[PDB]
């Protein structure tokens, strides 16, 4: 509140770390306008967080270290979003890439645990090896990597010291190429995945990017490879989507192509209207994830899609917290992201787009209502099905009081955060017809598509298990065969003759 | 190597010293005893000498005529300069 | 691409002669859990397999190599070749660089680091 | 200076001279209170270098480098105390002594004041190392680490000593490098190629290149008990430093044939981290670490421009203690279950709880977290690196990809279930498993919170 | 052990706790009041007309 | 505190107060809390010491040099008159780096300071910055020798250059 | 934590295999040695575990088919696998 | 401390039955198409005699595969042949050889000719000519 | 009732460890602990000023510090 | 594997597969004896040639129509939270280093382990002897006689009669 009155950010000088040749690095913080909203989200969330990891890892003996586990996370995912000093922007950009091994890893054994690790860290480490260009690029011109000082003194050239930025981008991002990483990136616990994916460490990738924003505002070539990035990511999450049997999987493409939309906006110059996304949109998959807690434990397990059942067999509350946000993520109709995703196919629609995104990303919206209604209607819709002795207890004190807290500071948030705000922009605002409902002018036909297509999928006349088909669909048929690949091409082919092969000949 | 004794290093007694006398004499008289000397160690390399050195000449040429930075090669026509 | 893997191939009736292909290792996991299961063991296993893994792969080579298939004097085309080319490459750079450096004047004044 | 060499020589006689088994303490009791001494006079200048004898100065220069060579000394009889138990004490006292004629020297040098205290003193051990890598060996291979340990490192420093006989009596004297104020350059020829490659190339056959280092992994995979020289031989590759002594000057301005030293090992760092993947040896997966970012501060130091010397220093001591460190784990761990086969040893993490973060913290800093003083040892050197020509951030930093998966493959090898055969591996680390492993990441993240005190004049 | 206070069910559907489900329903509103405004007072544009830049004199 | 004309800043413009409204303002139920549990426990200990510590005053004094040693001294090969003459340049090649710091920091305070127009005001900073290194770097930077810092040997031999070539063979001058 | 015991599953086994119409539920129950309730080869051993694993769900192993002779012999080991009765 | 002839020795033959197995059985009868045969292209000193190659490949499979471990775990006595890039290694997928990810990863690259194209909305496309006049074409006032 | 038995190698040996640090690091850390504070309590630096100090001022403790 | 049960592997998994792909749970019941009708067909004739196109074309038309991504049942052979615990997995003989005052808790149970062991104490003179007279040479797989004629202790004592459980 002190801010969103006389505004007056500020940064601290405090301590001076070792001052070579010239560059003086110490140390600070910035409470600037990406610092004084966000970070009470990020706290605000993990408040309601622990709650229910509180009840899920309840009989684990060694829960008393993972609140420490998860604990560190908070604390240096918190120092990124608050440091001006570009070095001190990588001492929490690395501390938070070795966290998720440290998470991921929580189960010993199981083969594949501890090998979707060893993804976690192998493609943040090329995606690491843009941001340290950056890092370079400014001493031997700029002779500082101050965030302060080059927006003071602008570069002329930014075209490689900035491509460089936009792969570092990627690889936390999520982005397309890097995306494998993701699904697999599930296997761990559900609270995990919850923290992992919701506000934190999917948004530093699109995150960065927005912190350079008075730099990055000239050079078409900049603003012309994100967008034609980005939008692509979103097709090929979404036709992957499709057909997965995964409570967890689906929740987790969902928030893939939800990347599509936040870089797209980077491509075309809309700063802040891509942030705002991430504050309203973090409100809604941690309760996502989070509501399918009590499906997961107090059904023993499944987290299949099939063996699921309809709507209400004492799950009274809980389906209510879907309907609500699965409602929400669905274009906002008058609901929390009212702000968000419908300020953009809207405003920046109108601008040099490529004429592809146009065609490209508003059909990923379509898709946006077949996400939801198909995990609906698996899970809430048909009859019961799953195997007998089915204890479900959903009376739960240290649950209930957790999402009763989200949905309450769902609806309402939209609308403040965006009320108050300095206006940083001019969105158009003269929006003439058949450019104005269009997104929901998809989704309509979406959730005709979605219960004609479902009743068409189930309740049809018996289309058989006819064999021919093509699923490249549900594979997605990459994570098939470069996983099969580049452990080969390389690892028995420049080590094998490298090894004793020749050291020894 | 446990007949149900504890132990550390080898046997019953100076064990038992061996244990003070590695933990004693490593940290705590070294580590910490020491790592106080270092800490606020007087000036390294002469930079805490330079800070206001480098401080108060700024002005003193600034304030009356004077340039600032000069790199005039240290008052030529003290030079010759061969030529060929 | 990579590969069949032939799941299915030709066979039916012929070499039906050839039993006692796990004669070879019914032997051994008879031997095997007779080694392994004893009351007092208390240690790892010979596991002969192992040991002729590593020291006919790591040692005994330069023992059993002759300097003479012209596909052993390969190595020229892989270990001295792109040695030379990463010479190529860098030798015409920092000179090309250079050049510009005196003639004309690429950098700004603000470039103090280096 | 005397502060130093005279009591770690009167060291000599605390040892013998004492009764039965209070040996080892009495000596090691005694050995750490010298690092008092060690930083005592030290830490001076700072500016205008500390030089306080006709020839000695011990370490101005901000190459301090002295502070560690006096540490690793009482970290040998906690190391070494296994095994060496078994043998008898006239024997026990020897390999005490040994291993203290080699700590007298190493103080020697790094002061030297001149090349030719260095020199006699740089060829001076081989001596105390060779004794201990053929007697306490363990397998029947040693006999050959002893010749190829000798035959390179004695093979070309020969021509050191036919060049530095050259230029005492060329240009003044050498007695002294405090003086090089005359010093002319080095413009070409075909005789004076030979002089920068005499006065250098004895060097590269310690810290490697990626060709004539046949010998490195010789005798590091089978080599004394604990490590016991195992940990000494870490800090003596390393003290190749005095080519910082000579290559600032001494011939300055020969650059011309500098590339078959870039390319050559530029492209080695690269390699032989991947031939490290497969191994199946433990004590052998170490030693090509070793190689490898160590071998990156001869692409520091041929450059010149410093933000290198600012970078090129901090790694000289920053596996210093890492690649040091590594050593003392798979020690331990081979003393429980008697193969160096690194599958052998698997399902640990269960049975050694507290030992979990030791090998973590120990495989976390070749990863280089950002705060350590790795990368901002590492990040001095690609800051300048890069100005050479743009294209070095490709292979260096490919280098930071495959040795984060070099790294995590060692450890992620030991969380796995096995139960399996073993009734060994009882000893929950008896606390010298644990104490001697502490004071290396205690001592080592430490140095970032004043880290001016590694660093050099530049 | 911990105590009965609930038992499973072969399916034959257990029962609620009867606040279960209306505590909840008060949050069933919050969607359905809270999209009140929404028709009143905006409707699917409020914008202005361009009025077809007729004048090219 | 520090030197004015050392550290210069514009004044301080202090924003005048607008209530305009009949609505109440949480921060005088918060500047007028909050100042309450501060000022007691702080400031009365700030106090508390600096009395405290009127009982004793120590000294260290500002360190200055003698300046007698010249560029142009003396001896060809010598050594001793020629220890010193880089004694001269050393310190006043440390001097050099940081001037560039404070010069620097400067610069800073012509941002954040203002920040919105970032370009029509502050007339001196960025105009005079590049003015700055670009009187650094040349003849008082031994570059590429900066690794040996080549003191004195090679800090003339730049300015040899700036001398045996400029203002001569400049042809025609 | 979910209490198990050995009752349930002399019931459960007893029940579904008394759901199911191509028997009789006067018939044998912990013992008809299934032999006589074998008919065929196939369509019954594989057959009646493919209902069994749709309630407590452990993967069914295939060399355990041949136990299955004793209709106390199936729920006999199943009290190994998921640690039942004392 | 195994005494005599602990690894392979001079192969591909010598007597191929007499290795095969003296000890170290890779082959029962000498013949398993095991017999320690795959010197396949030798004068390489690499993999002599060798109780050992080419033994099929992609994985061990670590499934149910129940003896008592036969893969991955709990080590069965003495088979090892190759190993070490079995733990990153599986076996047949569904479909076989299909590359249209290249198809689709060069799917957009139809879109490429969409990008030398602009998006411009107002006014349509109109078929024109010389309409087009991006910013201004006759005079100014 | 229901209840089972917990397994854990051993917590003894860690737990009689960590105390060997804990416990010492403390007993010189806090001694070296009150010196931080008492001794720069009424003994702090000051402060300027200038001196020519008649002939010359005294060696080594120039500094401004408690300690230095 | 005996050519008589050969078919039993794919008809363990023959409906398998299917269900994965049906949705209702009358879908998988429906097609029950319909698709059940196929395997009887020719119900008796030759085991060899004449029938082995019943296994021969059994390949195709399965393999075909093979991955609708199945159904993994959770704690099996592959997919989520099958080995998922082992956070403890029971390692037994953890009761070797102790150093008591770590032994003051469950003296009970310390009295009842040392009483297993006296079985595996000495039951070996002839459990151990019995197995040189029981396999003549090389006989096939290992376990003893099922009793061990009077009574085994266990004999498989203690590693696989003790082994650890799933919590
Ligand atoms: C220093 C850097 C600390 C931050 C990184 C460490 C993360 C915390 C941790 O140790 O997790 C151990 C935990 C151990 O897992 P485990 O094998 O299942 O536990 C086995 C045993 O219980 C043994 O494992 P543990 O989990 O029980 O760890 C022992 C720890 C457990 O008890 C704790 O107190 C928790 C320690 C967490 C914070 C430690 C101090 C933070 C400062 O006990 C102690 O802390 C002893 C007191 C030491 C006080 C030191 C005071 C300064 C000197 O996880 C790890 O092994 C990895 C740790 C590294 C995390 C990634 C670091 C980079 C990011
Ligand atoms: C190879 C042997 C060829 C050496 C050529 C002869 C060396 C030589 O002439 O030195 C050049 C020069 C001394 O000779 P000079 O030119 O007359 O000096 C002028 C004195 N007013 O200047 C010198 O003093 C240089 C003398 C030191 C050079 C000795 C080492 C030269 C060869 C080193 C090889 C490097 C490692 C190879 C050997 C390792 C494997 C065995």
């Amino acid at each position: 509140m002190m801010f969103i009155h006389s505004g007056q950010e500020l940064i601290i000088s405090n301590w001076h770390w070792l001052t070579i040749q010239t560059l003086k690095l110490s140390l600070s913080f910035k409470m600037d306008y990406f610092s004084m909203m966000f970070i009470p989200v990020a706290l605000f969330v993990t408040w309601s967080i622990m709650e229910f990891s509180m009840w899920y890892m309840y009989s684990d003996p060694n829960i008393n270290k993972f609140f420490k586990y998860l604990l560190l996370f908070l604390i240096t995912m918190l120092i990124l979003v608050t440091a001006n000093n570009l070095f001190q922007l990588f001492i929490g950009w690395e501390g938070v890439g070795i966290m998720s091994f440290l998470l991921i890893g929580w189960w010993y054994g199981r083969a594949d645990a501890n090998t979707a690790a060893l993804q976690a860290i192998l493609y943040n480490r090329i995606g690491d090896i843009g941001f340290i260009l950056a890092m370079a690029w400014f001493l031997t011109n700029l002779n500082t990597w101050d965030l302060q000082q080059i927006f003071m003194l602008n570069p002329s050239d930014s075209n490689m010291p900035l491509i460089g930025l936009a792969l570092a981008a990627t690889g936390k991002s999520a982005q397309f190429g890097l995306h494998p990483w993701l699904p697999s990136a599930m296997e761990g616990p559900t609270p995990v995945s919850a923290l992992l994916h919701s506000s934190t460490m999917v948004v530093a990738g699109i995150f960065l990017l927005i912190r350079f924003y008075p730099l990055t505002e000239n050079n078409k070539y900049i603003q012309s490879i994100t967008l034609c990035l980005g939008a692509i990511t979103t097709l090929f999450t979404a036709m992957c989507a499709l057909t997965q049997n995964d409570i967890k999987k689906i929740i987790a493409f969902s928030t893939s192509s939800q990347l599509g939309l936040m870089m797209v906006t980077i491509g075309i110059n809309q700063p802040y209207l891509a942030f705002l996304h991430i504050c309203t949109h973090a409100f809604f998959k941690a309760m996502l994830f989070m509501c399918s807690g009590s499906i997961i434990h107090s059904l023993n397990d499944e987290q299949d899609i099939r063996k699921m059942g309809g709507l209400f067999k004492a799950m009274p509350f809980t389906t209510t917290a879907l309907i609500v946000g699965s409602l929400a993520l669905t274009g906002m109709p008058f609901l929390t992201g009212f702000y968000s995703k419908d300020l953009i196919i809207e405003a920046a629609n109108t601008s040099y787009t490529n004429a592809w995104a146009l065609l490209m990303t508003l059909i990923a919206t379509s898709f946006t209502a077949i996400y939801s209604t198909r995990i609906i209607f698996f899970a809430l819709l048909g009859q019961p099905r799953f195997p007998t002795l089915v204890n479900i207890n959903e009376n739960n004190p240290l649950l209930i009081n957790s999402i009763k807290r989200l949905l309450i500071g769902s609806l309402f948030a939209g609308y403040i955060i965006s009320n108050n705000i300095p206006p940083t922009t001019i969105p158009q605002m003269t929006m003439p017809y058949y450019l104005k409902t269009t997104a929901l002018i998809v989704t309509i036909l979406g959730f005709i598509l979605a219960l004609e297509i479902s009743n068409m999928t189930k309740n049809l006349k018996y289309h058989y298990p006819s064999n021919a088909f093509k699923f490249s669909t549900l594979l997605g048929y990459f994570p098939t065969i470069m996983h099969r690949l580049a452990p080969y091409m390389n690892l028995s082919m420049s080590q094998k003759s490298a090894s004793s092969l020749l050291d020894l000949i | 190597k446990n007949p149900d004794s504890h132990g550390y290093d080898k046997d019953p007694a100076v064990d038992i010293w061996n244990m003070r006398v590695v933990f004693f004499f490593g940290f705590s008289i070294v580590l910490v005893l020491g790592s106080t000397f270092v800490a606020y160690l007087p000036d390294y390399r002469m930079q805490e000498w330079a800070r206001r050195e480098a401080e108060r000449l700024v002005k003193y040429r600034e304030a009356h005529g004077l340039p600032i930075m000069e790199s005039n090669c240290f008052d030529p026509s003290k030079i010759q300069l061969p030529e060929d | 691409t990579t590969l069949d893997p032939a799941e299915y191939d030709i066979s039916s009736e012929t070499r039906k002669a050839q039993a006692e292909r796990l004669a070879i290792r019914s032997r051994l996991k008879r031997e095997y859990q007779l080694q392994y299961y004893d009351p007092s063991r208390r240690g790892v296993i010979e596991d002969p397999a192992l040991v002729r893994w590593t020291y006919a792969r790591s040692a005994n080579i330069y023992p059993n190599f002759r300097p003479n298939t012209k596909t052993s004097l390969l190595g020229a085309l892989f270990g001295i070749g792109p040695l030379v080319f990463w010479y190529y490459v860098f030798k015409t750079d920092r000179d090309r660089k250079e050049k510009l450096i005196q003639e004309g004047k690429l950098d700004r004044t603000f470039n103090i680091s280096y | 200076m005397l502060k130093y060499i005279i009591p770690t020589i009167m060291l000599m006689p605390l040892t013998w001279l004492s009764k039965n088994n209070m040996i080892w303490v009495n000596s090691t009791a005694h050995s750490l209170l010298i690092s008092f001494t060690s930083l005592l006079l030290m830490n001076q200048f700072g500016d205008n270098s500390l030089n306080f004898s006709l020839l000695f100065f011990s370490d101005s220069l901000s190459t301090p480098l002295l502070i560690l060579t006096m540490w690793l000394l009482p970290l040998m009889l906690m190391a070494s105390q296994h095994h060496l138990s078994k043998e008898n004490l006239t024997r026990k006292k020897l390999f005490i002594t040994m291993l203290i004629s080699l700590q007298l020297f190493l103080i020697m040098t790094f002061t030297a004041m001149e090349l030719i205290l260095f020199y006699i003193l740089f060829e001076a051990t081989l001596v105390p190392t060779l004794i201990i890598i053929t007697r306490w060996g363990n397998q029947t291979e040693r006999l050959n680490a002893g010749l190829y340990f000798l035959f390179y490192t004695l093979a070309g420093s020969l021509p050191l000593l036919v060049a530095l006989i050259y230029i005492q009596n060329t240009v003044g004297s050498l007695n002294f490098l405090m003086l090089q104020y005359w010093v002319q350059p080095v413009h070409n020829s075909w005789s004076n190629v030979f002089m920068w490659l005499a006065c250098m190339m004895a060097f590269m056959v310690k810290m490697p290149l990626y060709g004539l280092h046949l010998w490195l992994p010789k005798a590091h995979v089978e080599a004394p008990i604990a490590g016991s020289m195992v940990l000494a031989a870490v800090l003596l590759k390393l003290g190749g430093y005095g080519m910082l002594r000579i290559t600032l000057i001494l011939n300055p301005m020969t650059d011309f044939m500098a590339y078959p030293f870039i390319m050559l090992s530029l492209w080695g760092m690269i390699m032989t981290s991947s031939i490290c993947l497969r191994q199946t040896d433990l004590k052998s997966l170490i030693a090509y670490s070793s190689v490898s970012h160590m071998a990156l501060v001869i692409v520091a130091i041929l450059i010149q421009t410093p933000w290198s010397y600012m970078g090129a220093t901090a790694l000289m001591i920053a596996h210093g203690l890492t690649s040091s460190m590594l050593f003392c784990l798979a020690n331990s761990n081979y003393e429980r279950i008697h193969s160096r086969t690194m599958i052998l040893a698997r399902g640990l993490q269960t049975l050694l709880p507290l030992m979990a973060t030791w090998w973590l913290l120990a495989s976390l800093t070749n990863l280089a977290l950002p705060p350590t003083i790795n990368l901002i040892g590492e990040l001095f050197v690609v800051m300048s690196t890069f100005s050479w020509s743009n294209i070095t951030i490709i292979l260096m930093g490919v280098n930071m990809v495959i040795t984060a998966l070099y790294s995590l493959y060692m450890l992620i090898m030991t969380q796995r279930g096995k139960y399996t055969y073993h009734i060994n591996n009882i000893s929950p680390s008896f606390t010298r498993e644990n104490a001697l492993m502490s004071l290396h990441i205690l001592p080592l993240l430490l140095l970032t919170l004043n880290p001016k005190i590694i660093l050099g004049p530049l | 052990g911990g105590g009965a206070h609930i038992e499973p069910r072969y399916r034959q559907f257990p029962q609620l706790t009867r606040s279960q489900v209306i505590q909840a329903e008060f949050f069933s509103a919050t969607m359905w009041f809270w999209i009140l405004w929404r028709f009143w007072h905006d409707s699917d544009a409020v914008l202005g007309h361009f009025p077809y830049p007729d004048p090219s004199q | 505190s520090w030197d004015k004309d050392v550290y210069p800043e514009p004044p301080r413009r202090t924003p005048a107060p607008s209530p305009q409204t009949s609505l109440p303002n949480p921060i005088t139920y918060l500047t007028k809390a909050f100042d309450l549990l501060v000022d007691r426990p702080v400031t009365l200990v700030r106090e508390f010491i600096e009395r405290q510590h009127a009982k004793n005053k120590y000294y260290y004094y500002h360190r200055e040099f003698r300046r007698v040693p010249d560029i142009t001294e003396c001896q060809e090969k010598d050594v001793l008159c020629m220890f010193e003459a880089e004694m001269q340049w050393r310190r006043d090649y440390k001097v050099d780096q940081e001037i560039v710091n404070i010069i620097q920091e400067r610069l800073k305070a012509c941002q954040q300071r203002e920040g919105e127009s970032h370009r029509q005001n502050c007339a001196k900073e960025l105009e005079q910055f590049t003015q700055v290194v670009k009187a650094y770097q040349d003849r008082y930077h031994d570059l590429g020798a900066h690794y040996s810092a080549r003191k004195c040997l090679a800090k003339q031999k730049q300015r040899m250059l700036a001398e045996r070539k400029a203002a001569k063979e400049a042809a025609a001058a | 934590a979910p209490p198990l015991t050995l009752e349930g599953i002399k019931d459960r086994v007893l029940y579904v295999l008394k759901l199911y119409d191509k028997i009789d539920p006067e018939k044998l129950s912990v013992n008809s040695h299934f032999m006589k309730d074998l008919g065929l080869d196939s369509l019954d051993q594989v057959e009646i575990i493919m209902a069994m694993e749709d309630e407590f769900g452990f993967e069914i192993p295939d060399i355990d088919a041949e136990k299955l002779m004793c209709p106390q012999e199936i729920v006999d080991y199943i009290a190994d696998k998921k640690d039942v009765y004392e | 401390a195994s005494h005599i002839t602990k690894d392979m020795l001079p192969g591909p033959y010598p007597k191929t039955p007499e290795e095969r197995a003296a000890a170290a059985k890779k082959y029962n009868m000498r013949v398993e198409d095991y017999e320690p045969y795959p010197d396949d292209g030798t004068g390489y000193g690499d993999y002599p005699k060798l109780p050992d190659r080419s033994q099929q490949e992609r994985d061990p499979w670590y499934d149910w595969d129940h003896p008592d471990l036969r893969l991955n775990w709990g080590e069965p006595m003495h088979w090892d042949l190759d190993m070490y890039i079995r733990n990153r290694v599986d076996t047949s997928p569904t479909p076989v050889n299909w590359n249209l990810m290249c198809k689709h990863l060069f799917g957009f690259v139809a879109f490429m000719l969409f990008m030398f194209w602009v998006g411009e909305t107002y006014p349509a496309y109109q078929p024109v000519g010389p309409k087009q006049y991006p910013y201004n074409n006759l005079y100014l006032e | 009732g229901k209840r089972l038995f917990i397994i854990k190698p051993s917590g003894f040996y860690d737990k009689r460890f960590l105390k060997l640090l804990r416990f010492y690091i403390l007993l010189t850390g806090i001694p070296v602990a009150i010196g931080i504070t008492l001794i720069n309590v009424f003994i702090g630096e000051a402060e300027l000023a200038e001196i020519p100090e008649g002939y010359v001022p005294e060696h080594w403790e120039y500094f401004k510090h408690p300690i230095s | 594997l005996t050519h008589q049960q050969k078919v039993l592997r794919l008809y363990k998994r023959a409906l398998r597969h299917l269900e994965s792909w049906c949705i209702h749970r009358d879908k998988y019941r429906y097609f029950a004896c319909l698709l059940r009708a196929r395997f009887d067909e020719h119900k008796n004739e030759k085991d060899m040639v004449k029938a082995t196109q019943l296994l021969r074309e059994a390949e195709e038309e399965f393999w075909h129509g093979q991955h609708p991504q199945p159904y993994i049942f959770p704690e099996s052979p592959g997919g989520t939270s099958y080995e998922r615990y082992e956070c403890y997995k029971v390692p037994e003989w953890c009761l070797d280093d102790w150093h008591p005052s770590e032994k003051a808790m469950y003296p009970d149970y310390f009295a009842k382990r040392e009483q297993w062991k006296k079985l595996r104490r000495e039951s070996w003179e002839r459990e151990v002897k019995q197995l040189q007279e029981e396999t003549p040479v090389g006989g096939p797989r290992t376990e003893a006689l099922p009793p061990a004629r009077k009574q085994g202790d266990l004999p498989p004592l203690w590693w696989h009669i003790v082994t650890r459980p799933r919590e």
